[PDB]
């Protein structure tokens, strides 16, 4: 649900959004869409501050649900002890 | 016309949400009909049928609103199915 189903449309980006800002929305939308289905969980200058506010909160929450409900880190260490 | 078609479905669904077809040894009592599935509850087509079924093997012995991109009703069903079993499973132990 990460590699596919999301495409940055180069044609319909408004001029008043820089090409880098358009990759922070495609990443906040994907971070919430993936948090619901697969993870199985449910919950200008002020404009630039809104994107970053929606970034430094959603992503920081995605790791918490991915380290407490699934222990993503505890598998990396365990996948070195045995498989390596 | 989106406030309207929400006023109809909010009122044309109270009878359904107050009661899957029944029959007359226990897997033929209640059975899912495949056509009449809302296709947004298709994810939980088995927990609904399993939620009421447990309520009947005990009864004969002795609010939901629709929202888009918000799953407040999908979560509301799991909160009752997680109790529907804890009253029957405890009833047999």
């Amino acid at each position: 649900l990460w590699h596919d189903k999301y495409t940055l449309r180069k044609s319909m980006i408004p001029s008043f959004m820089t090409m880098d800002q358009s990759r922070k929305v495609l990443l906040i939308g994907k971070s919430i869409n993936f948090l619901h289905q697969v993870c199985h969980d449910q919950t200008e200058n002020a404009f630039q501050g809104k994107i970053d506010a929606a970034y430094f909160e959603t992503s920081k929450y995605l790791l918490d649900v991915l380290n407490k409900k699934y222990s993503l880190l505890d598998h990396m260490q365990a996948m070195r002890r045995y498989l390596l | 016309a989106q406030e309207l078609c929400l006023y109809l479905t909010k009122a044309a669904s109270a009878p359904y949400f107050e009661v899957v077809e029944e029959h007359e040894y226990w897997d033929q009592r209640y059975t899912i009909v495949q056509q009449q599935i809302p296709s947004f509850l298709q994810k939980m087509a088995d927990k609904i049928l399993s939620t009421g079924k447990y309520l009947n093997v005990v009864r004969e012995c002795g609010e939901i609103i629709y929202t888009l991109k918000e799953r407040a009703y999908v979560e509301q069903i799991e909160k009752a199915f997680n109790y529907a079993s804890k009253v029957l499973l405890d009833f047999l132990m």
